[PDB]
């Protein structure tokens, strides 16, 4: 024994136990999740209210990368700050050379590999967040899911955090329910409903509910937060389908 | 202990985060499989996507390295794509600078030398992978060249990769100790993915859809995949004789 | 115990146990308070001596006109992030003619925080910060945790027995962000407040610290007979 | 991080000696003997191969007596690979002396520097130190013939007679008993091939087990001849002192 | 990142042993053997060709590599190891000799500055030893044929003939009764293939052996003519055939 | 070839009363035979009851005033709000011209 | 003399083969028209060994490019261009048009001056052979021109500027560039001088 | 002057043998034809130590880079090393050369300019004599040419640059690399410029020169005994 | 100004049967100015004779660079160095300072000890060899030189000719060269036997 003492140290089994206690971390964190629709992206994020002194919206945790780009993510935060902030400079440099802003599978792997560096030695730590992250490029909608690996995969709707079996429950039969897609409006409606269903694993606590998306129609493929009358029309759905 | 933890010699003189890295290697739990035809060299690899909410077209253990290089990666998937971008960019540099194609061997030697650094530098780890390169050559014609974490590579007829690699191995040395030639005698490469698909059917016991597997194909200056529609024409062929 | 000799490694339950000890730093910490209305922002800070010869540690830092902080733990590394926000605060008057966002600030230093618990041979900061300033979106409140968690607030109180004072404004929420165009009447509930986490000993002329700011008033710090108005 | 992983090669124990340094000279105590002898007229290095082969090609090889340049030679005791890195060190720094002074560098000077070199080892860097202890044959006009010696930490000194490796308790205690101020090199050869034949750890002394040389001004007139002994000039002194 | 291991991984134990050099010697005594013989006109190495699967192509592996037209290499122990110790030792003949006095290294020189990699791997910070042993055969005017070991520690020892790996000691035994200083190449190959032989389980042919010599200047081989004074590479591969046809006046 | 200095014109005064003192200057900026202000102010209060100019290449004069502003605040964090006495406002603004001795700051400055 | 024009079915680039030293003609079968990627090709000017530095570069970078992102835009390959010539435009002396064909976007020509400034156009022109066709080119260029109008639009007005240009000269190279593939055209001085 | 002239199953280079300071001719019998690899050779003109320095470096690299890859090396691998490597010394290499050769891809023929510029061609030639030689080149050379043809044209261009050109003159070398063949170096191939006996011998008589000191060199090393 | 003609100086080397021999004038001056008539051109490093012309400075740093480098190859080769190996060892090191060079006109002389071949050769300041089977010239007066070595030079030469050759080869090229004289040096090479001869000419 010792292996897990070291980050990138190969266990007997295989295995990086240092990357597995990052999951730990994650699964610690507020729930968070992602559904992909007919022409674009949407997230949506478990706010654990701590305190009352806490002011609403303000402590704003989906971060925009780009301007086409949405990141969400669960565990440390100031971790997935650290990572939206590489993704920044990756996405900018990108655009810089090649003029076209990032495709969003190209920008999974600029995420992805650095991750991924953070696992080849000693002298740094692993990234304790899964991130879930896309948008709309040039050729359409893209959803995706990185986790403390590196490991990333294009998904039709991913969740992670607390509520993460809940909310995976929740995606799956929205796939096998509309199997010719959902509508973005749909998509933001179903995402409120979502995370109110998985703050069951989060009661003790209320929460404040927070959706993003990207869509063609309804945003131009840009990135914007889900504001005043749309986020309200999202919490009474939400509300309703809990009673 | 902890000649167990970096890459240095144990008292029995063995490197033993190589060889946990090679244990990393079948964690995915995938078969992969290569042949060579007479214009062309073929890869297959199981496909597994467990989850429905993935989306199945990303889900992919096959890189396209250059235009006439393929390769197919058996270990965990950000391992593998450490290595494909590096084969990359050492594909696309060897041709800035040499002024003609990187060949398929060359580049698994370079691989194969990067990965044996890592074996003799602590700071470094293994990558838990084993990486097989293949293409038709300009030179040595179809080729399948084979890299693992101890920075071991060699040229192969034929391999398999994975889990249940000996039972392929095996089911495939008796066919060319049958045929006692280096390759498939086959025209087109459509009949060589079927004959690499036929076999691992036969070696794993294991029916396979459209879905179920996946195909690299290297020909004449290029390297392609094939889509599950390609697949599923050459799945109807094998059934219907 | 045995995954906490560096900040580079997490526990078998996904803890980082040198930013916990990081953490228990502040909780040994003097208690300052921080609190804000729609127009004013108010720091309050219980100074700690050595002893009767010794002069009260200061708390509060001021970082530009318009924004300031107050600190609980280790003093050095309240200096070196108060000194890193004065260069932010300054590079943005410099290069855009433009006062910086307090929310920025707040990215600012989580980021700047978090780079210490990742990498090798360094250490987190052992200190807590109660940012305040007045931006072109009014009046603003933020705590900062050397984790690196920044967090937007009403009011908060850190350091020892700072949870009696978290109660207190918790209470008085409804109050006290309505007293709008009254600095004395905000700093009586924030005094009010940081007396809920005394024992044994009481705020005297030389023990207490007050600083504000808001949309007439630049950052001014209030120390000796300052405060005694509000004692 | 890396830090576990450190074995700390430049530290005190608690005695206040290098610990690699004092295990570096046990590393050494197994090397094969090495004597060197001053006399008035010339030095004699003499040295021990150690557990040879019959297929050993002896007349190309070369482990224990170095050239480093026409006036100074090194007798070399411990790991082979560690003292050629150290010998082209002292052989280029005697060519800087040469190109800077148009002169050839005082012996002391040389030793001086190689010593300084692994001193280094001990104090920074966290390396291992080399293995090595040297025999410093050489000669300038300064101080005529001259013997030092240099182990791994880095201290030097001079000597009338001295051996190196293994059995240097032995070996020292001989050499002190039959050595005489007055000697000339013939004398001094022969004590040499003596001291090594009771002190070694082989059944025989011969030939194909030896490496010899010596520093003469047995040179036409004034100037001085350094002579690396082939092996069949070997065989010939052994018979000629009468221990074969 | 950076590499944070400045420091060395080789260290001298109480006892005096330097432990990563020992173990190295260990690895070196698992893998297969490999043996070196110097004739009066010639030298030969030899070893196994030890394939991992019959489906690998075993002709792309080389175990015997030409360093320069006149030096050869054969090792025992780690494979990938020796592998960039040979493009390590090819590019060093140009960088530290070829490019300087135009002309390619005398063997003992290449052999010592091979055996300074292999020192400084034993050494410096955050490397272990290679995991090799080393027989380097070659030619060159003033020194003649010449064939030398390198180990692991960095020394090398000049032989007549030995044999490093599995079956070494035995090999070596086996050496000594066969050796005098009048043989020719051709009977320098034969005890090869004998002494070979032994240490080997399955097959042995041409197909399962790599043998090479350096011999006499092959002018066939060079790729060009009009130079009277480049007459053509002394190392030469013996082929699959070339071998068999010896194993029959075996 | 690139000329990194130009010439902005304008003038000005400074004048030492028994207990005042006046810093003048005129509004008006120009490149050659052109006007490009006929007010741009060149006097500035820098806080401490100090006022400066630095006339001449403006963009110099400019970037010299925003840096000894910016000592000049620094000042009060690093020595506890303590008032920046001319003499030592003078000495500081030496050190900031000869910090340029080689590529100077093209200005006559008055404070 | 380059030149590179849009049409219905693409793109069309053209260019003279002359190379020269002063006066002495270095070389009179030269091929300006070169390839960065299989339907993105570019036409140089000025320094031949700037303009063969550079666009070796570009083929590197659209080809690593292509190993991680697929075809590349020929917006994308300009601006690889442009990246080059703008930040060594103190160590260059290049004038390049860059051409491609997407079938989404269909033909684009980009033309890349000394500064190091992109310009798109339906139709560019460059060299010193240019000067003495800009009135030509305005008078006789239309939008969405057929293969064989831009054919002879090309070879008339390179055919003028190598008249006139001493620099210019020996043979007329085109590229054409469709969905329907590569197409390389040659045209001799028998042919053109004539019209 | 240098030539390159491509033929039926391979490629000819030539080369006269003059090198000049000035107006002086420091060598008569230089030799301008370098060899990168066996079956790949150039040609050189410009400043003469830059076209051998630059010239044994790619050589060296190339001779590296096929043991690394187990391949006969490419003349397209000279080419692009060359070019690289003197387009980054920005024309201060002064190398201009002519390469050529045969492998696995067949025939080629490139030139190179100090600046790093590359040319193909059937036919090139560099030099201050190549404007002699390209007249040559230019009136006589055909598609479809053989080797005897071939080497005779390029002899022929270099006799052009000999005689016409002051910067050129003495002999002629040729190499010809023709594919599925070990190369040919055909060192002074033509011998045109032999000087004339002197109508006197300058050999003096024993004694004519005035000495002040003799003396022996110590060569050897210090002697024993 | 131009560094190869303020000390000023000439060698010149030749071939003959079984032997070589290479000359030098003795003088070194600071323009017009005369300041040594001892300052030899010409040091040998083993049986490998190596002629130096151009600026003094210079001429006395290789000579001591090239008695580093033989020195340290003898050391590590066991064998000194020949005519050949030296010849590329002096172009290796002059090349290396391409663009920053040294200001001389190196000749290489000896004779091969194995083969027993002479050779000569030169060089430019910056490493071109000129290896020529007749003769080499270099320095102030390497016109002159060239005139009269051009005529006077036969091959095969025996050395006690060949002496008289070079000599006067060397001491009229000098007597019409300004920064040339002073004095001069001929060694005359066999492969055993070295013989070194200072002449007696005009000292003006
Ligand atoms: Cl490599
Ligand atoms: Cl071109
Ligand atoms: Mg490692
Ligand atoms: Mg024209
Ligand atoms: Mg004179």
């Amino acid at each position: 024994t010792g292996y897990d003492l070291s980050n990138s140290v190969f266990s007997p089994d295989g295995r990086n136990f240092q990357v597995e206690y990052a999951v730990k971390a994650v699964e610690n964190g507020t729930t968070s999740i992602g559904i992909k629709c007919n022409d674009g992206v949407v997230f949506a994020v478990e706010k654990l209210i701590t305190s009352k002194l806490l002011v609403p919206q303000k402590n704003v945790k989906i971060q925009v990368v780009d301007r086409h780009i949405g990141c969400v993510y669960s565990g440390l935060i100031p971790d997935g700050r650290h990572l939206v902030n590489r993704g920044r400079e990756e996405a900018a440099s990108f655009k810089k050379l090649y003029k076209t802003p990032i495709p969003i599978p190209a920008f999974a792997d600029r995420l992805g590999q650095y991750v991924q560096a953070h696992t080849l030695y000693n002298s740094v730590r692993p990234f304790g967040v899964s991130t879930i992250f896309g948008g709309v490029d040039k050729n359409g909608a893209h959803l995706y899911m990185l986790e403390p690996s590196g490991s990333y995969w294009g998904y039709k709707g991913a969740a992670t955090g607390k509520g993460r079996q809940s909310a995976k429950a929740e995606l799956e039969k929205l796939v096998d329910h509309h199997p010719e897609g959902l509508s973005a409006r749909e998509a933001v409606k179903q995402a409120a409903k979502i995370i109110y269903l998985a703050h069951e694993d989060n009661k003790e606590k209320d929460f404040e509910l927070e959706i993003s998306w990207c869509s063609l129609s309804e945003t131009n493929g840009l990135h914007k937060f889900v504001k005043g009358d749309l986020l309200q029309e999202a919490i009474d759905f939400a509300q309703k389908e809990i009673n | 202990g902890y000649d167990r933890h970096i890459t240095i010699f144990s008292p029995e003189g063995r490197l033993y985060q190589v060889e946990y890295a090679f244990k990393a290697t079948n964690q995915t739990n995938i078969n992969s499989l290569a042949v060579r035809g007479k214009d062309c060299t073929v890869v297959i690899s199981q496909k597994k996507v467990p989850d429905k909410l993935l989306d199945p077209t990303t889900v992919s253990y096959i890189f396209c390295i250059s235009r006439t290089i393929g390769m197919v990666v058996n270990g965990p998937i950000p391992d593998a794509r450490n290595a494909a971008l590096r084969a990359k960019a050492e594909a696309a540099e060897f041709r800035y600078k040499y002024g003609y194609d990187m060949p398929c061997d060359v580049l698994a030697k370079r691989m194969a030398n990067l990965s044996q650094i890592y074996t003799q530098r602590a700071y470094m780890r293994p990558l838990g992978v084993i990486l097989t390169f293949v293409s038709v050559d300009e030179e040595l014609g179809p080729s399948i060249y084979k890299t693992d974490p101890a920075g071991y590579y060699v040229g192969y007829k034929a391999t398999a990769t994975g889990p249940k690699q000996q039972e392929i191995t095996t089911n495939l040395e008796n066919h060319f100790k049958k045929s006692k030639i280096d390759h498939i005698n086959e025209e087109s490469w459509e009949k060589v993915v079927e004959f690499a698909i036929t076999h691992m059917i036969d070696a794993l016991g294991t029916e396979f859809s459209k879905n179920d597997l996946e195909v690299g194909v290297a020909t004449k200056d290029k390297f392609f995949t094939l889509s599950a529609e390609n697949i599923e024409e050459r799945l109807v062929a094998i059934a219907e004789q | 115990n045995n995954y906490d000799g560096d900040t580079v490694t997490f526990s078998p339950t996904g803890r980082l146990f040198q930013v916990e000890y990081a953490l228990e730093a502040i909780k040994q910490g003097s208690v300052t308070v921080g609190l804000r209305s729609n127009t004013h922002a108010v720091l309050v800070a219980l100074k700690r001596n050595a002893d009767e010869l010794s002069s009260y540690q200061k708390k509060i830092i001021k970082c530009d006109e318009h924004m300031g902080l107050s600190l609980a733990g280790l003093a050095p590394d309240a200096r070196v992030l108060s000194n890193y926000l004065r260069q932010q605060c300054n590079y943005s008057s410099l290069v855009f003619n433009r006062k910086l966002a307090v929310e920025r600030a707040g990215h600012l230093l989580c980021d700047k925080a978090q780079k210490n618990t990742q990498s090798y041979g360094g250490r987190p900061y052992g200190v807590g910060l109660l940012i305040i300033g007045y931006d072109k979106s009014g009046a603003h409140l933020l705590e900062f945790q050397p984790s690196g968690n920044v967090t937007e607030l009403y009011g908060t109180a850190i350091g020892a027995r700072s949870q009696g004072a978290k109660t207190y404004l918790e209470r008085t929420l409804d109050t006290f962000i309505k007293i709008d165009g009254n600095p004395d009447e905000l700093i009586k509930a924030g005094v009010e407040a940081i007396s809920q986490s005394l024992r044994d000993e009481s705020l005297t002329v030389d023990n207490l610290s007050i600083a504000i700011v808001g949309k007439d008033t630049p950052f001014t710090i209030y120390d000796g007979e300052a405060v005694a108005k509000y004692i | 991080g890396s830090r576990r992983y450190d074995s700390r090669t430049t530290i005190f124990s608690p005695e206040g000696r290098l610990y690699q340094v004092e295990y570096a000279l046990e590393s050494i105590s197994h090397a094969g003997t090495a004597i060197g002898i001053m006399a008035s007229d010339g030095i004699v290095l003499a040295a021990e191969r150690k557990v040879t082969s019959t297929l050993l090609e002896q007349d190309t090889s070369t482990e224990k007596l170095y050239k480093l340049n026409d006036k100074i030679a090194v007798a070399v005791a411990g790991l082979t690979a560690d003292a050629e890195i150290l010998i082209n060190t002292a052989r280029i720094h005697a060519q800087n002396y040469l190109k800077t002074y148009n002169e050839d560098i005082p012996v002391e000077i040389l030793v001086r520097r190689l010593s300084d070199i692994k001193q280094g080892y001990t104090q920074h860097g966290g390396l291992r130190p080399f293995g090595v202890s040297f025999i410093y044959a050489g000669y300038d006009d300064r101080y005529g013939y001259q013997l030092y010696t240099s182990n791994p930490s880095g201290n030097y000194t001079g000597w009338k007679a001295i051996s190196v490796g293994a059995n240097t308790s032995a070996a020292q205690t001989l050499l002190q008993m039959d050595y005489k101020d007055d000697m000339k090199v013939d004398d001094a050869i022969e004590l040499a091939l003596k001291t090594l034949s009771k002190t070694t750890d082989s059944s025989a002394l011969t030939y194909d087990r030896l490496e010899f040389a010596t520093i003469r001004k047995g040179a036409n007139d004034g100037e001085v001849y350094q002579k690396i002994f082939k092996p069949q000039e070997i065989k010939d002194i052994l018979v000629k002192t009468g221990i074969t | 990142m950076t590499d944070r291991y400045s420091f060395s991984l080789t260290t001298f134990s109480p006892s005096g042993k330097l432990g990563q050099i020992d173990y190295a010697l260990t690895a070196v005594k698992q893998g297969v053997t490999s043996l070196g013989i110097k004739a009066t006109n010639g030298v030969v190495i030899a070893t196994e060709k030890k394939s991992s699967s019959p489906l690998a192509m075993s002709e792309t592996l080389s175990k015997v590599s030409l360093l320069t037209p006149d030096i050869g290499a054969v090792y025992s122990g780690m494979g990938p190891d020796y592998r960039v110790l040979v493009d390590k030792s090819r590019k060093v003949a140009h960088t530290s000799y070829k490019r300087i006095y135009g002309e390619y290294p005398p063997t003992k020189l290449l052999v010592s500055e091979v055996a300074k990699i292999m020192q400084e791997a034993t050494q410096s910070g955050g490397v272990r030893p290679f995991g090799v042993s080393l027989l380097i055969a070659g030619h060159d005017e003033f020194n003649g044929f010449s064939l030398y070991q390198v180990d692991p520690s960095g020394s090398y020892f000049p032989w007549k003939a030995t044999a490093i790996g599995k079956g070494s000691v035995a090999a070596k035994t086996f050496l000594e009764k066969r050796w005098n200083d009048e043989l020719e190449l051709e009977d320098a190959i034969h005890i090869a293939l004998l002494t070979l032989k032994e240490s080997v389980e399955g097959e042995f042919n041409g197909d399962t052996i790599e043998l090479a010599i350096i011999g006499d200047e092959n002018p066939d081989l060079l790729g060009y003519t009009g130079i009277p004074t480049d007459k053509g590479p002394r190392f030469r591969k013996l082929t699959s055939q070339e071998i068999n046809d010896r194993l029959e006046a075996l | 070839q690139f000329n990194p200095y130009g010439d902005n014109g304008g003038t000005i005064l400074g004048i030492a009363g028994e207990d005042f003192a006046v810093l003048a200057g005129d509004t008006r900026n120009i490149t050659d035979y052109s006007i490009n202000s006929r007010y741009e102010p060149k006097v500035f209060d820098c806080g401490d009851n100090i006022v400066m100019s630095a006339n001449g290449f403006a963009a110099d004069g400019d970037a010299l005033v925003k840096r000894f502003k910016n000592s000049v605040k620094w000042y009060h964090f690093d020595h506890n709000d303590k008032k920046l006495s001319i003499n030592s406002a003078a000495r500081n603004i030496q050190h900031l011209l000869y910090g340029k001795r080689f590529f100077p700051y093209y200005v006559h400055t008055i404070i | 003399s380059i030149m590179a024009v849009t049409f219905k079915d693409g793109v069309i680039l053209g260019a003279d083969s002359r190379t020269t030293t002063g006066a002495y003609i270095a070389n009179r079968v030269t091929d300006k028209l070169t390839r960065v990627h299989d339907k993105i090709w570019c036409c140089r000017s000025g320094s031949a060994a700037d303009t063969q530095a550079i666009a070796d570069i570009v083929q590197y970078h659209l080809e690593l490019y292509t190993s991680q992102y697929g075809t590349p835009s020929t917006e994308t390959a300009a601006s690889v261009f442009k990246e080059l010539c703008y930040e060594n435009k103190d160590n260059l002396t290049a004038g390049i048009i860059v051409a491609g064909y997407d079938d989404k976007n269909k033909g684009e020509v980009y033309t890349i001056p000394l500064g190091g400034s992109v310009h798109k156009l339906p139709y560019a022109i460059a060299g010193s052979g240019s000067t003495f066709i800009y009135g030509y080119c305005d008078k006789n260029f239309r939008e969405n021109m057929s293969k064989e109008e831009t054919v002879d639009f090309i070879k008339h007005s390179l055919s003028q500027a190598i008249k006139w240009d001493g620099s210019s000269g020996g043979v007329i190279r085109m590229v054409v560039l469709t969905a329907a593939g590569v197409e390389r055209l040659i045209f001799y001085p028998d042919e053109y001088e004539q019209l | 002057t240098i030539v390159g002239v491509k033929f039926n199953n391979g490629v000819v280079i030539a080369a006269d043998t003059r090198s000049t300071q000035g107006p002086i001719v420091a060598d008569k019998n230089c030799a301008k034809l370098h060899r990168i690899s066996p079956k790949i050779w150039c040609a050189g003109a410009g400043t003469a130590a830059d076209t051998e320095a630059v010239t044994q470096l790619i050589g060296s690299n190339i001779e590296l880079h096929s043991l690394y890859t187990s391949r006969e090396p490419r003349v397209v691998s000279a080419l692009q090393m060359l070019k690289q490597h003197l387009f980054k010394y920005q024309g201060h290499i002064g190398a201009y050369l002519i390469v050529a050769g045969v492998d696995p891809t067949g025939s080629h023929l490139f030139s190179i300019h100090a600046h790093g510029s590359t040319d193909v061609g059937y036919y090139l030639s560099l030099g201050s004599g190549s404007l002699a030689a390209m007249a040559v080149l230019e009136s006589h050379w055909k598609q479809d040419l053989t080797k005897e043809e071939a080497i005779k044209l390029a002899s022929d261009a270099i006799q052009a640059g000999i005689w016409n050109d002051l910067g050129s003159g003495s002999n002629v070398d040729v190499c010809v690399m023709e594919i599925g063949k070990d190369a040919e170096y055909l060192r002074n191939y033509l011998t045109p410029n032999v000087r004339e006996e002197k109508q006197k011998s300058y050999k003096f008589p024993r004694g004519t020169t005035a000495v002040l000191k003799e003396s022996i060199v110590n060569i050897c090393d210090i002697q024993e005994e | 100004s131009d560094p190869s003609s303020i000390n000023g100086g000439i060698v010149v080397a030749m071939t003959g049967k079984d032997c070589v021999a290479i000359a030098c004038d003795l003088r070194l001056g600071s323009q017009s100015l005369g300041v040594s008539n001892k300052f030899e051109k010409i040091f040998h490093y083993g049986h490998v004779f190596l002629g130096i012309t151009g600026l003094a400075t210079d001429v006395t740093t290789l000579n001591e660079m090239f008695r580093y480098k033989t020195n340290l190859y003898k050391l590590k080769e066991e064998r000194a160095i020949e005519p050949e190996t030296f010849t590329q060892l002096v172009s290796s090191s002059l090349y290396e300072r391409r663009f920053g060079p040294y200001f001389v006109g190196p000749v290489v002389a000896g004779i091969n000890s194995k083969s027993g071949k002479p050779f000569i050769a030169g060089f430019d300041l910056i490493g071109c060899i000129d290896e020529a089977k007749d003769f080499i010239v270099s320095g102030t007066a390497s016109d002159q030189l060239f005139g009269m070595c051009e005529s006077l030079y036969e091959p095969n030469l025996e050395p006690e000719d060949l002496f008289e050759t070079i000599s006067q080869a060397l001491l009229n090229a000098a007597d019409r060269d300004a920064l040339s004289g002073w004095g001069a040096v001929v060694y005359i090479i066999k492969k055993d036997e070295v013989v070194k001869r200072y002449l007696k000419m005009r000292q003006d």
